[PDB]
């Protein structure tokens, strides 16, 4: 049976109703598609789409196009191609998952930049050392700081006060197990890095932070 | 200026969702009728499900339309949230299309803000699952097109805005022979969700934005050129951040002085290749010297920084030109320390 | 942790796609062979249309590999955006990948991190509709098992992103007794596309997931638990 | 096996295509009709210029269907050359089919060719 042939359909529960994920579509192309009519639910990756071309194309900012645009279903996401010379026009995909804040927020988990302690408090890593407050929880500051190191099309999204709140709350919501901090006895942390004892080096950057250590100096180190 | 386009009362609707192209021509009872205020209402009142869809029956007879609009919100808020919210988008929209009608459809400013924010029309629909309502407004006129060449200016505004309905307004109806539900019918025969009237406003003729009456209050406006004539906007655009503060921060990241910097406009920049001397190591690849220089180019509202020749040899950096609005006045505030 | 388990250079390659089991147990010469780096050199140089298949020789004797990835998308994609898109793909991957490694691996998260995105080999397809390769991360050592447990994670990065390199992971190559195409070779002896090679590396040893040699850069990490208390 | 499994005569057929699925379900006349065979050669008369597309009413139901291939070639070829291109293509199918039925179906090799 087909259990045993493929775990794989066409649309699978989970996924956003099909008229809502057209909608989506047509607002990547800004213009208006013509033969919007001939698209259901089960000939949307057959039939090409015959967009007007009033305004330059969103997707390859050309005047106009050769041939008509068409779709194509994959790994749960509609993928938008033309057909004729596939190197005219760049690709773009539309996601059908679910929202995006939390996917911002899963990002900033993976990079262990937030971390649980006993006593409750949020450690964050921000200017190359481990900071924390009660009255006040960092994590916002930590986002607005990472911002940096994420792709274009979620760094424009993280500047809302409110979506930011958003994403913090999402994150408060993954931390389950502590972590314990200041294993390591014959570290000087710093206010730029930790200076390491054994043999004299300063490390910094990644480098410096699998030492977990809280308190700190204050001032930055000056090699000079 | 005759008498046609200073009347037109009467309504031409749809029965069916995605009527099909070959019999709109033909008029076929079964698709479409043509109707007058008084008989339309009737006609709701006789068939409870049915589901009616307004157009516009010929584009070359008829193109004045009203101000109209549709907002989607994907959650609940609450009620006092709506008032505060709605008012703000309300002012807020009425500034940007003004701007826009005293630039490209030579219109007096303050006639058009004073025109619309007089007197509109509210709609409500009851999912409470997701938000969505109709905004019109009655005094004020204008053609078709117009709101064809102005689709790009509102997807503008959506982007950098504040109020979530501004945030989320839907620019995709404004097409060829766009289609808009009457209110209080059913989209599908099978989803018992409609729009509801809302207060002041009772008289159906006060909710179709193809009932056109030229009274001695309202404002028309329209395009001067036509539609097949406009011209994209420059290599930028005019919504995120002034040039000179675009160019230091990709100044900033160059470690070493670059020569050719008063070459660079707000047009030459995607092609005047950036020539620079490695007196320290590159700030991208650490590498003491290139055979090629690097470039600029503008893409999606970032300026992907390359070097040309053979681009595998170095890397790829992306400087993000932000377009929010408040985060440009709070860098200002911190800058001043 | 004797020698042999800091060393394994003895290559196991299969011949045709679904040998089938017991022509796989009894190691018959006609589908499957043991080679060298060198000697698999002059075997693909001696037969220009050949056909093989890495894999494991033996699972329960010795399951620690290199890390591994596979990409296929339908589609042309220009050089600028190319590099723009693998940069990202190695920020996301190297990060969901440490991420595992600290929460249910034991394993330090930053030590990680610098193994992965230092030194990776990159191969690319000779095919120019679509853009495939092979990515193997060097210097990063790991047991079978953990791979297999860790399919849940990366099914879960590959369908939430948007990044086209990363959103067509190919997560179904993650299983037990595993085949990954050599390069240099065919697909079936009717298919014109194979894969080859990227600089700056060169030599083939660095494009087989089961050759182990842990140099002083390299690091070790595997799952704590077992496979059967995992409901 | 029983008749349900032994018999569909019953001809169901779109009008456009891309109908909606809020429709389909419905059977709107407007959109979707079943037909018998006899009344399709009727109604294909009646109306010169209709639009059909013949599809599966109930898949759950009823999915067993005969085979059926699609050739758009956009190149003008000759009618000889059409002649000995068609019986070759009938020849390459042929085994095609043939092998997998014997390989993941169990059917018989001579009697599916
Ligand atoms: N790109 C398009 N081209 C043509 N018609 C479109 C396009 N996008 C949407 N439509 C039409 O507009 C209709 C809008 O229906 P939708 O599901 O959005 O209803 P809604 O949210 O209740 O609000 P409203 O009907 O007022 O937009 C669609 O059913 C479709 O008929």
């Amino acid at each position: 049976r087909l259990e045993d042939l493929v775990p794989d359909k066409l649309w699978e529960p989970g996924f956003i109703s099909f008229e809502d994920a057209i909608k989506r579509v047509s607002k990547i192309f800004i213009n208006s598609i013509i033969n919007f009519n001939d698209l259901d639910e089960n000939n949307f990756t057959t039939v090409p789409l015959v967009i007007d071309y009033v305004t330059p194309c969103a997707l390859c900012k050309k005047r106009s196009h050769k041939h008509p645009h068409q779709l194509s279903l994959e790994n749960g996401a509609i993928r938008i191609y033309k057909t004729g010379n596939p190197h005219s026009c760049k690709v773009k995909i539309v996601p059908l998952d679910g929202n995006k804040l939390f996917n911002i927020a899963q990002r900033i988990l993976d990079t262990n930049s937030v971390l649980l302690t006993e006593r409750g408090d949020h450690i964050v890593w921000i200017n190359n050392s481990w900071k924390f407050n009660s009255e006040e929880p960092l994590i916002t500051k930590l986002i607005l700081s990472i911002r940096h190191q994420l792709p274009k099309e979620y760094s424009s999204e993280l500047l809302c006060p409110r979506k930011r709140k958003t994403v913090e709350a999402n994150i408060r919501d993954m931390l389950v197990d502590s972590v314990e901090t200041d294993t390591y006895p014959d570290k000087l942390p710093f206010k730029n890095g930790v200076l390491d004892l054994v043999d004299g080096m300063f490390y910094s950057g990644d480098d410096a932070k699998k030492y977990t250590c809280t308190v700190s100096t204050g001032f930055k180190f000056d090699d000079t | 200026m005759d008498a046609a386009i200073r009347g037109n009362d009467v309504i031409f609707v749809l029965k069916t969702i995605g009527v099909p192209s070959a019999c709109r021509q033909n008029e076929d009872p079964r698709f479409v009728e043509a109707f007058k205020c008084d008989e339309l209402e009737r006609y709701i009142d006789n068939n409870p499900e049915c589901t009616l869809f307004e157009s516009l029956r010929d584009e070359e007879a008829y193109s004045i339309v009203r101000i109209f609009m549709d907002v989607d919100l994907d959650a609940c808020l609450d009620e006092i949230d709506y008032l505060t919210a709605i008012q703000d988008f309300i002012i807020e929209v009425s500034n940007c299309v003004a701007r826009f009608a005293f630039t490209e459809c030579g219109a007096i400013h303050e006639n058009v803000i004073k025109s619309m924010r007089s007197n509109f029309s509210l709609t409500k629909s009851t999912n409470r699952d997701k938000t969505s309502f109709h905004i019109i407004f009655l005094d004020t006129y204008t053609t078709m097109d117009t709101l064809i060449a102005m689709k790009r200016t509102l997807l503008e505004l959506s982007r950098s805005s504040e109020n979530p309905l501004t945030r989320s307004i839907d620019t995709a109806v404004y097409r060829r022979k766009t289609t808009l539900r009457v209110v209080g019918t059913r989209k599908n025969p099978n989803c018992d969700t409609i729009h509801v009237m809302q207060p002041p406003h009772d008289n159906i003729e006060d909710y179709l934005f193809t009932y056109v009456d030229m009274n001695n209050n309202s404002y028309y406006f329209s395009l001067q050129r036509r539609l097949e004539d406009l011209v994209p906007d420059k290599l930028w655009e005019p919504g995120f951040i002034s040039f000179e503060d675009a160019i230091k921060r990709v100044s900033k990241i160059f470690i070493n002085s670059i020569i050719n910097f008063n070459d660079l406009d707000e047009n030459n920049f995607t092609t005047v290749p950036l020539v620079i001397d490695y007196v320290t190591p590159c700030a991208l690849c650490k590498k003491r010297s290139h055979k090629h220089p690097h470039q600029l180019s503008l893409e999606n509202g970032a300026i992907r920084i390359y070097k040309t020749g053979n681009p595998h040899s170095c890397k790829v950096k992306i400087v993000p030109l932000d377009g929010n609005k408040l985060f440009n006045i709070a860098q200002r505030i911190l800058d001043t320390n």
